[PDB]
RNA sequence: UAUACCUCUGCUUC
RNA sequence: AGUAGUAACAAGAG
């Protein structure tokens, strides 16, 4: 007897029993070497949809450029990038029309955010292109070294504080003649020693000026940084993935905010839409377009998908589209909202690290950087790479990076290409034929309703509908899209069915054991199955399971079984002793080898809480000291509920940094933080609210502490000495 | 806070040790009169005008 | 969780505690039988437990086979299992290029054995299907 | 003395003629877009571009049948290929315990595989190697040189469980077999080196050795491997409920195949990932090891066999450890050869 | 501590980097510098972590004494090492080293530890004081709303709570005053006081206090329960297929009942309106009708809000009726006059059309907003009279704004300017008055100028006031500030007075089904019958099925015996009176169909069977009407298609599953042996059977309006589902 | 050339 | 060898 898993089916539907064609509990795939293939096919297929626009060479860069806006229109079904300008403006149009104010009113709350706005905002941004080392950097010290560097080409927008004047700035830095910037470099010194030679030579770290020309300033700061996107689930081969520099950050986060602002009162734009409420927002939608044409009203659902959907959009739209947009706007507001596009029609693309060359007989390899990608004869490269490389010459660029006119990256303009779907679902109609359409729209994923008399009209507005998305650069995947009666249909990965049905699996690999830390953790792990209970439809024996299943993970990756357990190890040596020293064992947490007493009713409570009372105060005073070591400097997605103990440490830091030349960033990273953790200590509120002040950082320690001195003298904490000393010091500062 | 006293809901100009009063400093150009009482409205008699 | 979700959905539909019911039967009903595989060319009803284990087993054989042709296949095929749905439910589907689904799915199938089993599994399955088919195709008409 | 204060925002010449060519096709510059898109009208533009468009440019419809419907991956039944080989990490079916009863709690495993093996002596002590079957590129002397540096360094009366690093363990473990680095500037004058044909998965076609698996490890036995912890007392009718269901549904689950299997895998893992950390550049053996409890509820410790950990120096998430499987069965490869 | 830190800062500036750091640098950067480090974001913390635990000394310590009291071994342990960590640059350390510190660390205070985290304890009691009640299984509608998530202290929006926080924690710091402080001193001085002695670090405090203030507020699926409360619970409160009874401890709040109150009368009085003798329905089910803890009449007795049905279970009940309206903040009780409401399209001042609902008719009101007291004398679009009491300036402006707009005054809706049709945050359309009220709230400059003014009441106890809430000779027109300060019901629910009169109409309660605040329970059989439209509809047809097996069999004995049954009265309560009999005549006449003839449809008969409880309703010609789908109330989903299947009912005649609201029923061993080639034209318009099949001479598909106007004995084309051509004669 | 059967590193990017 | 799969590891660095 062969057993067939797939005749589940035959008894239960497909979307009742989803959850078991997602093999969640499986590995996602990574990537493996270099990405520059992945990226040098992007680069030739971004501009293979569009070839036939007209191709131009910059003046400014001295890149070739290629434009396929209001180009010829397609003869094929061929990823087409020939949008029309005068088709976006009607579609948009059509959208104010039916939405009216919107308009005026988002762009005038992204300008009143804009003018709130700072420059410490943009330290959120994770990982950011260094254009001054030409390194991908955490945000915060490519913005600082973007400031530092600025400092020496006299801009001091910074200094300001507000987000305008950097920006200012930034656009200005384009004109100045030669970018000067700071490049770290070691000295020699003899310090004295007990060494029997009376000396030590340690490598004192010192900043020397270097110079940038204006033309390869500014093609550093149009340059996006590539790599393979990894742990893609769903997907048999790989691809690549950008990441901008700091200079473009501040226009994508107004453009962004400005086309959230309207997106979030559209009702056919699934963004910023939670998932739990993406829900409320379609079933609504179908119930409407249900109850709308009785009378032999054939409703069609079309499950979308896009192809190419950043390789075909256009900046050159995006621009006309924020020109339209920010009509009611004063013009510095147009000006500002304006570049990001700029930016992006112009920008260049970084390939990575290269592909390496090896041979088998000597058993040797060697990574070929970009620049010297073509020293070499094209016969030593592989069969694809050889057929790509010859592809690539007519974008390709002296210094090893690729022109890159057409086309967005990976996660961009989300929102405001969100709206240019929509856009395209504004119109419904098209003739005056007997259908109207509607849908939702989420990026590349989108969802279209068609009512009509008959489905041969049905159809016809979708071919309508496709043929109207070409004029807008959007593709529809006909490999990947398809089209049924409406009833059941599927959105990025949610089903419906006559009712949205559950997906336990998608969210599976998030019951593990986060990777935190052991306080954390655990209330995190109770959360996700509390939620799960909820949302994602998990019974309350499946739960219980997922308790056990979470704690049995917890235990083995903190190495903290239960304290009676004979399990053996470094900490389990001592947590068997605490075991026999307390006397409130069920006191004890999971992770000092106490018993789990969480269930369905408590997972809402943090463990700490729950078992307080159980706890000998020894040992409580012990997990809760206020002055503990484990717990660092604290500053205030998901987030969880968990108390500050002992378990709520950190790791130590990675240290493959030591034995290479970036030593230096420890020292200036140190250097900082001695005067934060003073800075803090003068004024406690830093830590929780952002101070404010564009005067010295010293200057407001030096009153702050000449007044704490005076108030705890005149008072009667300090005395005369304490006093005169105290002013004494500040008088030479 | 440290006196102990209410805090001026505007930015006051001086503060004197020994009376443990606010002070409010103002320049006019014609009669003094006029832009006291005027500074009595808002400030009440918060600080020392 | 898959199969909690059918006692749950049977215990809304009599009122009780519907496990003991699924998985042994009891007083009023009758155990849930589900097809569970095929037998020199027909099917074969197995128990609760045994559709439960089946799952379970797939799950485990997910991970122990899992790499981007098992994710590459589930998502490229879960299109079609949509498509036999809606046919199964008759909601009249339409493609418009299919060539393109195959030629997504079937580059997938290399030397990844679940795969290559499932695709094998399939094929029966939508083989027993179109059987299934003949039984609405002449309905009222 | 009044002014009017303005935000101070103004575009230079640098960025101003990057926008002035990031302009769609017919402008000759941007104020020609700006003032265009502020004034001109352009309804209809849609309609009138659909006209003009080809009609080649569709979406091509059709009416999903069952008959269109064809098998997917007609080449997994053609003969001429081969049939897809037995590729996981461990065995799942034909695996063999060999089972010692405890008290039921926690040991050394190494003490744990020697008092195991203490019981099965009699295999133990066979170093008469009598080979039924052998991959293409493998080394018997070194493998059961190998087998026995395992079991001897395990039965020994020391508490380390490194292996000396010889030449079988070596080859086994793939010792300096990475290829070594050197500058650009040399591999571009080498004319030999060349960027290698990236290997593509082979063709497979289909094997009955899964759909056995399938049928076995979906199968009920009287043996319970799962660890499942304790859980807080129950209050609420719903975790009473809960707990009643899981008695049918665990148990269900914890007396069949797979669970064992499963809990097999997650347990070396366990160990690999610990010794592969803890001891990087030591060539460790590490037992195949599962507790399991009777119907009749005794705890017997299941060892389905050893393991070479090779030189684990992981840096990047993907860097690779070899690990030496020997696995204790009961079946004969000749039988199905295709398998293994 | 001032001279640590002004010598720190000595020894700091010695530093010529940090100097240099400390002038550079302006209060701003700081916010940068802060998180400037060598650190790079985890992507897989997950495996990081196990990959972590694994090493020798995975954690960093923080440089200081309480580290140093923690030795390098212990035992053979090694707990730390001496190697300094590049981040913290104290010493690093393994896992060990806490469950060394936890077991023989030293001793700290934990004084105030409960009152810091009192937010958290306070769920603690929350479940170990509550008491849980029965659990049921059957199916639940989940409607998916924006909900707290956990219970606050008092709610501020984050700008106002970090200002708070601020006063609390550190009030040198605060800056500039806010009027919050002035609002929430008591607050603000309670915490001060419980937050004193502790030794626990401020952020933390902060963050606490944060948690308790700040709002979390997100879209949950949610079914009665919706109290926050209750939502911190709601994993264990329900399913999807089940239910479970729950009762918060503590102390639950007036408003709570007062929402709770209102939906739950209004679902009695929504089921019991169908069936005959509604009152006897209605006090049945109120009486045992529970409010999380307390019954519907302990709460409509102790509580004095109401608004329409509550007064109607009042007086089935007995006791008074408080006749109580709410218009946003303008809290009202009627004196005398029974006004009606009205449709109307009015021209508003800006200069556009609006329906609004005017009330006709003399109305006098006893009136109360906030702290400022009145009474209200208005008739239909005129302040007639507004005799207030004089208090807080925002008070009685706000009192007599409010008074303006409810009174729906002409001088009111002329004086608009610019617009009036803004959505609130989320993006949702207002109602035409309460956008009128959020707008002259904010702007009434337009509203005192176009309302017009006259002379002040000369009268000792008299006063006028004008637009400044000032007092003076000259008051607004209708404006003045004094100095001082039995029942039946129908069987069909209105109540009556003795002079004949009616006040309450049964039909004058809101048709809108909001979700509850509380545990809405009815202590008694047939809970479902107060149900949600999906619900009942399944719980009907589950039903039908478990006694098909009878119903189907007197159905060829008993006429009409079985359309009417007490199961169905609560289906009924679902379906627009206004087609109820329209369905009924249909249905009846499409089942007689497959009684009188040889042509049975068992998944149909199922369908239709509950259809025919409410009393039919013919054409003039005797025929019913004819129905493509029977739609119920609200969601576009719920309707049941006659000829197709439908989002609540369909059936799969291959496996015999019929599909109830997505559950799964098996029909097999329960179907006739000729219903195989047995087209479904037979049982889809009443008094029509199928001829042939579709003949092209006879044309298109015919509709309904063709359908009923066809003479009898005349053929025509049917299309039953998409793909299915009939051909039928009536 | 050497120190170097030494030293540092396991997400730290060139 | 093997892991693995459109490119890598099978230690790297001073």
């Amino acid at each position: 007897m062969n057993i067939n898993p797939y005749f589940l089916f035959i008894d239960v539907p497909i979307q009742a029993a989803i959850s078991t064609t997602f093999p969640y509990t499986g590995v996602p795939p990574y990537s493996h070497g270099t990405g520059t293939g992945y990226t040098i096919d992007t680069v030739i297929r971004t501009h293979e949809y569009s070839n036939k626009g007209k191709q131009y060479i910059s003046d400014v860069t001295g890149c070739t450029m290629v434009d396929p806006t209001n180009g010829p229109l397609p003869e094929d079904n061929e990823p087409s990038a020939y949008a029309q300008l005068d088709c976006v403006l009607e579609a948009l149009d059509r959208m104010d029309e039916e939405h009216p104010g919107l308009f005026q009113a988002a762009s005038q709350n992204a300008m009143e955010t804009l003018m709130v706005t700072t420059v410490d905002k943009l330290t959120q941004g994770r990982q950011t292109f260094d254009w001054t080392v030409c390194r991908n950097q955490p945000a915060a010290t490519a913005l600082n070294t973007t400031i530092t560097s600025f400092r020496l080409n006299d801009l001091n927008g910074a200094d300001k504080g507000g987000l305008i004047p950097f920006c200012q700035d930034i656009i200005d830095s384009l004109d100045r003649p030669e970018m000067t910037f700071f490049s770290v470099k070691n000295i020699k010194k003899k310090l004295p020693a007990k060494n029997r030679k009376g000396f030590l030579i340690k490598r004192i770290p010192m900043k020397v000026k270097d110079k940038i020309t204006k033309v390869e300033y500014i093609k550093r700061a149009l340059s996006l940084n590539t790599m393979t996107k990894d742990a893609e689930r769903g997907k048999l081969k790989r691809r690549a993935i950008a990441t901008a520099g700091i200079q473009i950050r501040g226009f994508v986060l107004v453009v962004e905010n400005l086309a959230k602002n309207i997106c979030e009162n559209l009702e056919q734009s699934g963004l910023p839409v939670g998932g739990n409420e993406k829900k409320a927002k379609l079933s609504n939608a179908v119930a409407k377009m249900l109850s709308n044409c009785p009378p032999g009203g054939i409703s069609m659902t079309v499950t979308g998908d896009n192809t190419k959907w950043n390789e075909c959009l256009n900046p050159r739209i995006f621009l006309a589209m924020t020109e339209r947009i920010t009509r009611d706007s004063p013009i510095w507001f147009r000006d500002f909202c304006s570049i990001a596009p700029v930016l992006f029609s112009n920008k260049i693309a970084r390939l990575g690290k290269g592909f390496m060359i090896t041979s088998k007989t000597k058993r040797l390899k060697a990574q070929i950087p970009c620049p010297d990608l073509f020293s070499i004869p094209l016969e030593r490269y592989n069969e694809e790479t050889r057929a790509k490389l010859k592809k690539l010459k007519p974008f390709f660029n002296e210094e090893g990076t690729a022109s890159l006119s057409p086309g967005m990256m990976m996660g961009m303009f989300n929102m405001l290409s969100t709206v240019l779907g929509v856009a395209a679902l504004g119109i419904k109609n098209i003739g005056n034929k007997e259908y109207l359409w509607d849908g939702l729209q989420s990026s590349d994923d989108f969802a279209l309703f068609v009512n009509a008399k008959d489905e041969e009209t049905c159809m016809e507005g979708i071919n309508d509908f496709y043929r109207t998305c070409k004029l807008l650069g959007i593709n529809m995947s006909k490999k990947k899209s398809y089209c049924n009666e409406t009833g059941m249909f599927e959105f990025t990965s949610m089903f419906y069915r006559d009712g949205f049905v559950s997906n336990f699996a998608m969210e599976l690999p998030s019951f593990g054991v986060a990777g935190v830390n052991e306080s954390a953790d655990m209330a995190i792990g109770m959360t996700i199955i509390k939620n799960n209970m909820i949302n994602n439809g998990m019974g309350p024996a499946t739960a219980q399971t997922a308790i056990q299943l979470f704690i049995a993970d917890y235990r083995y990756t903190y190495k903290c079984h239960r304290g009676d357990s004979k399990v053996e190890g470094k900490r389990m040596k001592i947590i068997k002793e605490l075991w026999e020293n307390t006397k409130g064992r069920d006191g004890l947490l999971v992770a000092d080898g106490g018993p789990n007493i969480y269930n369905l009713r408590n997972l809402h409570i943090p463990e700490i809480v729950l078992k307080y009372n159980l706890m000998d105060p020894e040992y409580k005073g012990r997990l809760l000291h206020p002055q503990n070591p484990f717990v660092g400097h604290l500053s205030i997605k998901m987030d969880y509920d968990a108390v500050s103990g002992t378990h709520s440490w950190r790791t130590k830091r990675n240290r493959s940094i030591l034995n290479t030349d970036q030593r230096n960033m420890i020292l200036e990273e140190q250097c900082y933080a001695k005067c934060c953790n003073l800075f803090e200590a003068c004024f406690n509120s830093a830590s929780y609210r952002k101070p404010v002040g564009q005067h010295s950082m010293l200057e407001a320690m030096a009153h702050r502490l000449r007044m704490d001195a005076r108030l705890d003298y005149e008072s009667g904490r300090m005395s005369k000495d304490d006093f005169e000393k105290a002013m004494a010091h500040l008088g030479e500062i | 806070q440290e006196h102990g006293i209410e805090t001026p809901k505007y930015l006051a100009d001086l503060f004197d040790y020994k009376t443990k009063r606010f002070i409010e400093v103002g320049i006019t150009k014609g009669l003094a009169d006029d832009y006291f009482w005027k500074k009595k409205e808002k400030l009440g008699n918060s600080m020392e005008l | 969780q898959q199969m909690e979700a059918i006692v749950e959905q049977e215990s809304s539909i009599q009122g009780y505690d519907m496990t003991k019911a699924c998985f042994k039967g009891d007083r009023v009903n009758s155990p849930k039988t589900f097809s569970i595989g095929t037998q020199e060319g027909k099917l074969v009803k197995g128990s609760f437990g045994k559709a439960l284990r089946v799952i379970f087993t797939k799950c485990l054989m997910h991970y122990v086979f899992g790499n981007a042709q098992l994710e590459g296949f589930s998502a490229e095929s879960r299109r079609l299992l949509l498509l036999i749905q809606a046919l199964k439910d008759r909601k009249g589907p339409w493609v418009f290029d299919l060539e393109g689904m195959y030629s997504g799915i079937e580059e997938c199938i290399s030397n990844n054995p679940w795969v290559i089993q499932s695709a094998y599994w399939f094929n029966e399955w939508l083989g027993f299907e179109k059987e299934g088919s003949k039984v609405l195709e002449s309905v009222d008409e | 003395e009044d002014v009017e204060k303005g935000i101070d925002f103004k575009l230079g010449q640098t960025i101003s003629r990057l926008r002035d060519i990031s302009v769609p096709a017919g402008f000759s510059n941007f104020e020609g877009m700006r003032s265009y898109i502020d004034n001109i009208d352009p309804k209809g533009a849609i309609e009138r571009n659909l006209a003009r468009m080809s009609p080649l440019v569709s979406v091509t419809p059709k009416k999903l049948t069952w008959e269109d419907l064809r098998p997917i991956g007609p080449h997994i039944y053609n003969h001429e290929l081969p049939e897809v080989p037995y590729n996981a990490f461990l065995l799942m079916s034909d695996e063999l315990g060999l089972a010692n009863m405890t008290e039921g709690k926690s040991k050394k495993p190494k003490t744990l595989a020697k008092e195991c093996l203490e019981k099965y002596s009699t295999l133990r002590d066979q170093t008469d190697p009598i080979l039924i079957m052998k991959s293409e590129k493998a080394n018997e002397n070194f493998l059961w040189k190998l087998w026995r540096d395992c079991v001897n360094t395990i039965s020994n009366e020391e508490m380390s469980n490194e292996l000396q690093k010889t030449n079988y363990a070596k080859w086994a473990t793939g010792d300096g077999l990475t290829y070594q680095k050197i500058m650009k500037e040399v591999a571009i004058d080498d004319e030999t080196m060349c960027q290698e044909e990236p290997k593509i998965p082979n063709k497979c076609r289909v094997a009955a050795w899964v759909q056995t698996e399938m049928n076995l490890l979906s199968t009920l036995t009287s043996k319970r491997a799962l660890d499942l912890p304790e859980i807080g007392p129950d209050v609420a009718p719903v975790e009473h409920v809960g707990s009643e269901r899981r008695k049918y549904f665990v148990n269900e689950i914890n007396y069949c195949k797979a669970s064992t299997v499963m809990m097999k895998y997650v347990l070396f893992h366990t160990s690999l990932l610990n010794e592969s950390n803890a001891s990087m550049g030591k060539y460790k053996v590490i037992p195949i090891t599962n507790r399991v409890v009777n119907e009749k509820g005794e705890s017997f410790d299941m060892l389905y066999g050893l393991a070479v950990k090779g030189q684990s120096h992981l840096r990047g998430d993907t860097d690779v450890v070899t690990v030496v499987t020997f696995e204790f069965s009961s079946t004969d490869p000749r039988v199905d050869s295709g398998k293994w | 501590m001032t001279l640590a830190k002004i010598e720190l800062l000595k020894q700091l500036l010695r530093d010529n980097e940090a100097k240099t750091v400390l002038k550079q640098t302006t209060v701003d950067q700081y916010n940068i510098i802060r998180k400037f480090n060598t650190s790079r974001i985890e992507k897989n913390p997950s495996l990081r972590m196990k990959w972590a635990m694994c090493s020798n000394f995975p954690l960093a310590l923080t440089k200081g004494d309480m580290a140093n009291r923690i030795p390098l071994e212990y035992k053979g342990i090694q707990l730390k090492t001496n190697a300094e960590d590049i981040g913290t640059k104290g010493q690093m350390c393994s896992i060990a080293a806490v469950t060394w510190w936890n077991t023989y660390g030293p001793i700290g205070d934990t004084e105030g530890f409960e009152r810091v985290y009192e937010s958290f304890f306070l769920r603690k009691m929350r479940l170990d004081n509550a008491t849980w009640g029965r659990i049921t299984f059957g199916p639940v509608e989940r409607v998916r709303k924006r909900v707290l998530l956990n219970p606050l202290t008092k709610e501020m929006p984050p700008d106002e709570a970090s200002n708070v926080i601020m006063e609390i924690l550190f009030p040198k710091e605060a800056g500039i005053p806010r009027e919050s402080t002035w609002i929430h001193r008591e607050l603000i001085k309670e915490k001060r006081e419980k937050l004193k002695g502790t030794m626990i670090t401020p952020i933390v405090l902060a963050y606490m206090l944060e948690r308790e203030l700040v709002a979390r507020r997100r879209f949950l699926p949610v079914a009665g329960a919706t109290s926050a409360e209750f939502i911190e619970m709601l994993h264990c409160l329900q399913g999807e297929n089940w239910r479970q009874i729950y009762h918060p401890g503590g102390n639950k709040l007036t408003e709570s009942r007062s929402q709770s109150m209102i939906v739950a009368c209004r679902k009695i009085i929504r089921r019991s309106i169908v069936a005959s003798n509604p009152l006897e329905l209605a006090v049945e089910i109120a009486n045992k009708t529970v409010i999380d803890t307390e019954p519907l009449k302990s709460c409509l007795a102790a509580i004095d809000g109401g608004d329409v049905a509550c007064d109607i279970i009042r007086a089935a009940l007995g006791l008074k009726i408080r006749q109580r309206q709410r218009f946003g903040r303008l809290e009202l009780k009627r004196i005398s006059g029974r006004g009606f409401k009205n449709d109307e399209e009015i021209l508003i001042g800006n200069g556009t059309i609006q329906k609004i609902g005017i009330w006709d008719g003399e109305e006098e009101f006893h009136v109360r907003c906030g702290e400022c007291r009145g009474i209200l004398k208005k008739s239909k679009m005129k302040l007639e009279k507004l005799l207030i009491n004089s208090a807080k300036k925002e008070d009685m402006r706000d009192l007599i704004i409010l008074c303006m707009v409810f009174s729906q005054d002409t001088r009111m809706f002329q004086g608009v300017r610019g617009e009036i049709n803004f959505l609130n945050r989320a993006g949702q359309l207002l109602s035409p008055m309460y956008q009128l009220q959020r707008y002259f709230l904010n702007r009434s400059n337009d509203l005192f100028d176009q309302w017009g003014y006259e002379e002040s009441p000369k009268a000792s106890e008299l006063h006028g006031i004008n637009e400044s809430m000032n007092a003076s000779d000259y008051t607004l027109k209708g404006v003045v500030v004094t100095r001082n300060v039995k029942v039946s019901i129908t069987k069909n629910l209105s109540l009556i007075k003795r002079t004949g009169e009616v006040i309450m109409g049964a039909n004058d309660v809101s048709e809108l089904e909001s979700q509850a605040q509380l545990m809405i329970t009815y202590d008694t059989p047939k809970m479902w019958e107060m149900g949600t439209t999906k619900e009942l509809v399944q719980n009907t047809y589950q039903w039908v099925l478990k006694n098909l097996v009878t119903l189907k069999a007197q159905f060829l004995l008993g006429k009409e015996d079985m359309f009417q049954w007490d199961a169905f009265e609560a289906f009924e309560s679902i379906i627009p009176q206004k087609m109820a009999g329209q369905y009924s005549g249909f249905a009846r006449a499409v089942l007689k169909q497959m009684r009188d003839q040889e042509v049975m449809k068992t998944d149909q008969f199922i369908k239709l069977l509950p259809f025919c409880f409410s009393p039919p309703k013919l054409r003039s010609n005797g025929e019913p009407y004819q129905f493509l789908k029977l739609v119920l109330k609200g969601g576009g989903e719920n309707f049941i298609e006659v000829r197709k299947g439908s989002p609540l009912f369909s059936y799969n005649p291959q496996t015999e599953v019929l599909t109830i609201c997505g559950r799964m029923m098996s029909l097999k061993g329960k179907i006739e042996d000729e219903e195989r080639n047995r087209s479904m034209g037979n049982a889809v318009l009443a008094g029509f059977l199928v001829s042939g099949k579709y003949d092209p001479d006879l044309g298109d598909f015919k509709t309904i309006e063709e359908l009923e106007k066809l003479k009898p004995g005349e053929k025509a084309n049917i299309l039953l589902y998409q793909g299915k051509p009939v051909k039928v004669v009536k």
